[PDB]
DNA sequence: AGTGTGTTTTTTTTT
DNA sequence: CACACACT
């Protein structure tokens, strides 16, 4: 079947090489793109696969866990065929597959005991992101007394992990092949946790969360507190309760449920056009009043108030003097007046307009560490620094409710932080200082 | 099932002397003693397997009425003398005999102690009838056999880690690691040392 | 007759004729005869009907496309009962037989319904005896029995290996799939290829997976004798059965008394104790009311399409609104305006959202001021059980954290965990509030915050979650000294803050006035309540029933259950829309609202008050049950709101203001 | 003689 | 990883 598996690999490469639309082989296009910018990753649509050949897609659906490594090997061979001259391990890193399903999404809630090791399509909001964790793409070992050195290329497509080599394998022992972690090649992995569909609101049910894993060209794409529509195989491994194992997902494709673009690295997705009309609106002074009126729908007036709001959201420029000093850019607007006057409503609207910061309330926010709370980590008795609201508000225009109702003493600690535009903490013997651009 | 013998428990009532929390010395082992303990915490009902069966599939033979002292114990070998196996035995749960047990501990009362001694707690063995007979949270007058209870995890049985004191020579029941004890009492009989507002019930029950 | 797979008469099947009952049942000959009888009565035995109710459940579950196959355990003893006793003694094997017969019935009623569920479960509802955890004896072991417990854990539902294939590392690449009890590891420890012991590993070949959910149980303290700690027996939920409950909801279920081993228990006990489990073959909740069949099974309440047709028929009937006003809390004589307010709060306004983000609450916050002993708590109790989803706030008992949003440090999991905020429990349903005028002020501000957005936002202990709180709330308050002074301004009659009364859309005040003949009627009414309440009095119960029927005729013309189903129908299908409206009528209304707050007895009138009037109009229209708001129903909403405002005023200005608004009052 | 298995109060933080 | 026990 290994020859049959190679034949299936050949069939998949025949797919990618001879799938075109209007003479355009999009797959070789993205291939050469990922050659020019060396991202060893490939994106494919299963609808295209079905159109070219149902059978290969069905074989995929039967057991994706081992079909995917064959596809990665096929893509790597294809890249070797195309981007490398003919007759010219680890010489070319393997490409990894990216898939978009567009099928139905079973809710995170009501996931069956069935669908084990089955590709699934879902959506949820991230509550936590793990740091990167390398994974041995290639493994370098030596047979200890036998001195035999061998290569291993383990894929993350099983279950849990492959046990270390046993016996001499051409007594040298139950594990002579001592891993020499220099030639061995690693790729980082990141673990993810999705809350179940905040819109689903299962009444009376605590939102269940599942763990995920991401590959080097999938990791760090999105942040916690952001909803993502995911397409990854349903995954199971043993945590260390009979015949019950940890449920998780190995992701084959990442799509943003919030749909918001990633951290803006100044790459203009709006491009020159949209910014050109933006400047035209800036060129036309009337558009200033347009933005004024547009803010706070149904407010019926208060236009100069809306102008002040627009100016504040617009962001005061922080100038860094050549001196040790630095002109303070951001400002914090104070809202005093009679109740029932849409003030909190306007605050919520403004925060919805600009999500660079987060709307909160005084009582809802923890009195201690409003800017940044200090919490004891479950696995470290040291009270770590947890990012408070103005940590999140840093880099963002933030609206908070019930200032008067809040206890005054910690609000004193807020004025200093906003004044310095940072957050200086020396509590609990920890002298960390964090910026507060809000 | 009726043919299968129903186990015998013989409870002793009206015993001459009640030793109470006092007495209970080491010299007496397996001795009938009456104690006026104040048992206020008791325990939960526990199945307390008496006898059981073993598969030993690779001999295909079946034990009858395996008895273990305190720790789950298997037959010395396969029931068949052929394929006698000291390595493997598997439970057959066929001769399963159980006695509902409750590890009732007695804390001594305030009276009858001269100098403020703490409410010394002694666990007491209880039987299914006795468990239902005993009402928890209540000081009880009880009697039964006083047995020597060994400490836990001491046996070298599989699963439970053997508890790795002084010992005799010439024994071979447990040649290594010795053993330690924590005695508990067994009460054959227990009694407490210390509505119906219906017209028909009133008329019938009332004198 | 056959040694295995036999058919015999029912009598020879019944008697074991063997030393061991379970060994006799173990004979596959006996099993096959039982299978024949099982298939026979499954469809052939049509108890009390021309059709087999079990056959009716067949292909209905097929239509439901599920796996449970409820039996009810009745029509089994009724059907010659030998199978019934056999099950009650040695279930597991004939449960498997029931699964087989389910297979044949499956493909019979619905061909191709096979391979949809590879198995079809047994669901033994009901039992001769309810039993107790205190009742669990060695006899009860390995026997399915009904129980009386309280679910506590509800662990995360986990797929579990229905089949397991154990293979040794050296010899067996793949070994045959054998069933796994899910209670303990099979641990064969023997290789077919290697006679000697070797390292064993699970087979990579896929086997069936079933759900797994452990729940701790607890004996009902009321049934438990005083001073006795209820026992706690573990029960595991399985596939097609997990996530049936809520922790602490408490159920009675019939399940086999599983018994398992664990060396740690013997170690901590020093004795050959054997761990005991149950996993109910069928699940049904015990809500504790045991009033009717709703107690049996899960949850209570119902919805009927015939009932909604009746609701439509009464809706086109005029005077429905007044009947509903009489309908709400009939056991509280008088309080016509109060009844109107609470009933329309039950109906609630229509939620409104602007641009996706901007939103208007569809829930009504009733502020009530009541003298002590004015049925306020009992009014709340009548309100609940009528709006289905409901909560009760003791007021003083709850706090800022407790009611709105709570986080609980969880030592067992080792992280901070969310604790159920009672206002989150309020969300999606009506919120009862009592003793609020006496409870903590910081908690009051927390409630203000929570209600302003109809959602609670909490960021502490690493939990930054925000929970929607859609709940119609009704605060209960006592006047300063328990008696409202009409000459006194409301704010002076109120010991609480001004902002809270502003955010409250409905204000309610209870006062003691001369009302002599009314006090005659009220005392007589309470006497009647006692008399109908007394079991001692066709018979006495018949005359109690007829007197409550006639009182239902005068007030609450719709039955209370019919009433609550009417409310459910209104929420579910009725959504009146303001398509037509009177702009300038509302304009002049708010104009008059102005220059009145200048009065010392007058609280400020704001925009949110106008939104309150709008949502009161929505609640009235929902109460009218029409999918389109009526202008004149909206007019009655205006009338109710303006009357509440006038009552809120000082009596001195109140008369001048009522004359001023008289130009509005007549239109109603 | 097989081969298996075990050792690294305080202090904020709520409130 | 690697060395005292309990039989292997
Ligand atoms: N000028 C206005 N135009 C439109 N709507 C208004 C206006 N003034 C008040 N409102 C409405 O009245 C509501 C009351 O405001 P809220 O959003 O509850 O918060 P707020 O105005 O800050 O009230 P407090 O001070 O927190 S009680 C608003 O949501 C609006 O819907
Ligand atoms: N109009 C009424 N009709 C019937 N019962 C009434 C009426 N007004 C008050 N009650 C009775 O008053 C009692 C006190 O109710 P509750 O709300 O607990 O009083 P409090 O005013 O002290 O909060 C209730 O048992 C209720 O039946
Ligand atoms: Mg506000
Ligand atoms: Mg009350
Ligand atoms: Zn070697
Ligand atoms: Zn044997
Ligand atoms: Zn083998």
């Amino acid at each position: 079947n290994d020859d049959d598996n190679t034949e299936i690999i050949k069939s998949f490469k025949n797919f990618i090489l001879e799938f075109r639309l209007d003479s355009q082989f999009i797959y070789r296009d993205q291939l050469r793109n990922n050659i020019l910018v060396k991202n060893y990753s490939l994106t494919v649509n299963m609808e295209h696969l079905i159109g070219y050949n149902e059978d290969i897609y069905k074989k995929l659906s039967d057991e994706p866990s081992d079909i995917i490594p064959l596809f990665e090997t096929a893509i790597t061979q294809v890249a070797k065929r195309i981007s490398i001259l003919s007759r010219a391990l680890n010489s070319l890193p393997t490409f990894q597959l990216i898939l978009n399903s567009n099928a139905n999404q079973i809710p995170l809630r009501d996931l069956d005991s069935e669908h084990v090791s089955k590709i699934v399509r879902l959506s949820g909001i991230i509550i936590s992101t793990s740091v990167l964790s390398s994974r041995a793409t290639y493994l370098s070992i030596m047979c200890r007394n036998c001195r035999h050195t061998t290569s291993i290329t383990i894929n993350n497509f099983n279950s849990n992990t492959v046990s270390l080599p046993r016996s001499c394998l051409s007594n040298c022992g139950p594990d002579p092949y001592i891993i020499i972690h220099e030639s061995s090649k690693f790729i980082d992995q990141q673990f993810l946790k999705l809350q179940e569909i905040p819109e689903l609101v299962p009444v009376g049910e605590m939102p269940r969360n599942l763990t995920m894993t991401c590959d080097r060209y999938l990791t760090n794409k999105v942040i916690p507190g952001t909803r993502v529509t995911i397409v990854g195989i349903y995954s199971i491994y043993n945590s260390k309760g009979v015949a019950i194992r940890t449920p998780y997902i190995k992701i084959l494709g990442i799509q943003s449920d919030v749909e918001t673009s990633s951290i803006w690295n100044s790459v203009t997705m709006f491009t020159e056009e949209e910014e050109e009309e933006f400047l035209q609106l800036s060129r036309n002074p009337k558009l200033y009043e347009i933005l004024t009126n547009s803010i706070a729908p149904s407010i019926f007036g208060n236009e100069d108030i809306k102008k002040a709001i627009v100016c504040l959201l617009m962001g005061g420029s922080k100038k860094i003097l050549p001196d040790g000093m630095r002109l303070r850019g951001d400002i914090n607007v104070l809202l005093l007046g009679d109740p029932g006057t849409a003030k909190s409503q306007l605050l919520k609207f403004v925060e919805k307009v600009s999500p660079i910061a987060v709307y909160t309330s005084g009582k809802g926010s923890s009195a201690a560490g409003l800017t940044a709370s200090v919490q004891r980590d479950p696995m470290t008795r040291e009270f770590y620094l947890e990012g408070g609201a103005m940590v999140l508000a840093d880099g963002g225009v933030v609206c908070i409710d019930e200032f008067d109702k809040m206890r005054d003493e910690d609000r004193v600690a807020i004025h200093e932080a906003m004044e310095q535009q940072t957050i200086s903490i020396a509590k609990a013997g920890i002298t960390t200082v964090l910026n507060s651009r809000t | 099932p009726e043919q299968t013998e129903r186990v015998f428990q013989i409870s002793f009532f009206n015993l001459p002397t009640v030793h109470r929390i006092r007495d209970i010395r080491s010299e007496k082992i397996g001795s009938l003693l009456s104690i006026s303990g104040t048992v206020t915490r008791t325990s939960e009902v526990r199945p307390e397997l008496y006898k059981a069966s073993f598969t030993c599939d690779m001999c295909r033979a079946i034990v009858d009425n395996v008895e273990q002292s305190f720790k789950y114990t298997e037959p010395t070998f396969c029931p068949n003398p052929s394929c006698e196996n000291r390595a493997f035995w598997t439970l057959n749960v066929t001769r399963s005999r159980f006695l509902d047990w409750q590890k009732v501990r007695i804390q001594e009362n305030a009276n009858e102690i001269p100098t403020g001694s703490m409410p010394r707690t002694l666990d007491v063995i209880l039987r299914g009838d006795s468990v239902e007979r005993a009402k928890p949270g209540d000081r009880c007058k009880f009697t039964g056999v006083e047995i020597v209870v060994p400490d836990v995890t001491q046996l070298g049985l599989p699963g439970v880690k053997p508890s790795s004191n002084s010992g005799v020579t010439g024994l071979r029941s447990l040649g290594v690691r010795d053993l330690t004890y924590k005695i508990s009492f067994l009460a054959c009989h227990v009694i407490s040392i210390g509505n119906e507002r219906d017209q028909e019930v009133f008329l019938n029950s009332l004198s | 007759i056959d040694p295995l797979r036999e058919e015999l008469t029912l009598e020879s099947l019944s008697n074991v004729k063997a030393n061991s009952y379970s060994e006799w049942i173990t004979q596959p000959n006996v099993s096959r005869t039982i299978a024949r009888e099982l298939k026979s009565f499954l469809l052939e035995y049509t108890d009390e009907t021309g059709r087999s109710v079990y056959g009716a459940r067949i292909r209905t579950l097929g239509e439901m496309n599920s796996e449970s196959l409820e039996v009810n355990y009745r029509h089994l003893a009724e059907s010659k009962a030998i199978l019934a006793l056999f099950l009650a003694k040695c279930p597991e094997e004939m449960l498997k037989i029931f699964d087989l017969v389910a297979m044949e019935a499956t493909e019979l009623h619905y061909p191709d319904y096979a391979r949809i569920h590879s198995e079809i479960h047994v669901r033994i509802s009901d039992f001769p005896t309810i039993y107790s955890l205190r009742e669990l004896r060695e006899s009860n072991l390995s026997s399915l029995v009904r129980v009386t417990g309280v679910v506590t854990r509800r662990t995360g539902v986990f797929p579990q290996l229905k089949y397991v294939k154990f293979n040794c590392l050296k010899c067996g690449s793949i070994l045959g799939p054998f069933f796994q009890d899910s209670n303990e590891e099979i641990r064969i420890s023997f290789c077919t290829n290697c006679k000697s012991k070797g390292p064993f590993r699970v087979n990579g070949e896929k086997t069936v997976y079933r759900n797994y959910q452990r729940v701790t149980l607890q004996e009902a303290p009321g049934t438990v004798p005083p001073g006795r700690l209820p026992r706690h027996r573990e029960v595991i939920l399985l596939a097609d059965l997990v996530d049936v409950s809520k922790p602490g909801e408490e159920v009675e279920v019939t399940g086999i008394y599983k018994n398992n081993y664990d060396g740690n228990l013997n170690a901590k006990n020093g004795f050959p104790v054997f761990a005991t489990i149950i996993e109910a073959n069928s699940i049904k909740r015990r809500e504790g009311n045991t009033a009717n069949e709703g107690e049996e099974g899960l949850d209570v309440f119902s919805w009927t399409e015939e009932e909604e047709r009746e609701f439509r028929k009464i809706s086109r009937d005029r005077g429905i609104i007044d009947k509903i006003i009489s309908s709400m809390a009939p056991s509280i004589y008088g309080h016509r305006d109060i009844k109107t307010a609470v009933a329309c709060s039950l109906f609630g306004g229509v939620p409104k959202n602007v641009n996706g983000k901007h939103s208007i609450r569809g829930d009504i916050n009733v502020l009530l001021l009541g003298d002590p002993g004015t049925a306020k708590s009992q009014i709340l109790k009548y309100v609940e059980k009528t709006a289905h989803r409901a909560v009760f706030a003791t007021g003083q008992g709850a706090s800022a954290v407790g009611l709105t949003a709570s986080v609980r440090k969880d030592p067992i999991t080792k992280e901070w965990t969310l604790e159920g905020g009672a206002l989150v429990l309020a969300d999606k349903g009506v919120c009862l509030i009592d003793e609020f005028d006496k409870m903590n002020d910081q908690d009051r501000t927390s409630i203000h915050e929570a209600m302003e957005q109809q959602s609670i936002s909490i960021s502490k202990a690493g939990i930054v979650t925000t929970l929607q709180a859609r709940c119609s709330i009704i605060a209960a308050a006592n006047p300063n000294g328990g008696r409202y002074n009409s000459t006194l301004p409301l704010a002076q009659n109120v010991s609480l803050t001004e902002p809270i009364l502003s955010r409250f859309d409905i204000l309610c005040v209870v006062r003691d006035l001369v009302d002599e003949e009314a006090d005659e009627r009220l005392a007589t009414f309470v006497v009647d309540s006692h008399v109908r309440s007394h079991p001692e009095n066709l018979n006495a119960r018949q005359r109690r029933l007829q007197r409550q029927r006639k009182k239902e005729e005068e007030i609450s013309p719709i039955p209370q259950e019919l009433l609550m189903k009417y409310i459910h129908y209104a929420r579910t299908k009725i959504y009146p829309k303001l398509h037509q409206m009177d702009m300038d009528k509302v304009s002049r209304v708010y104009a008059d609202l102005r220059r009145e707050s200048i009065s010392t007895g007058s609280f400020p009138i704001t925009v949110r008050h106008l939104e309150s009037i709008l949502r009161i109009a929505e609640s009235f229209a929902k109460m009218r049950l029409s999918e389109f708001v009526s202008s004149y129903d909206l007019d009655r909403a205006i009338k109710v709101v303006v009357d509440s405002f006038v009552d809120a005023q000082k009596v001195s200005v109140r008369r001048q203001l009522r004359r001023s608004f008289a130009i509005y009052t007549l239109g109603h």
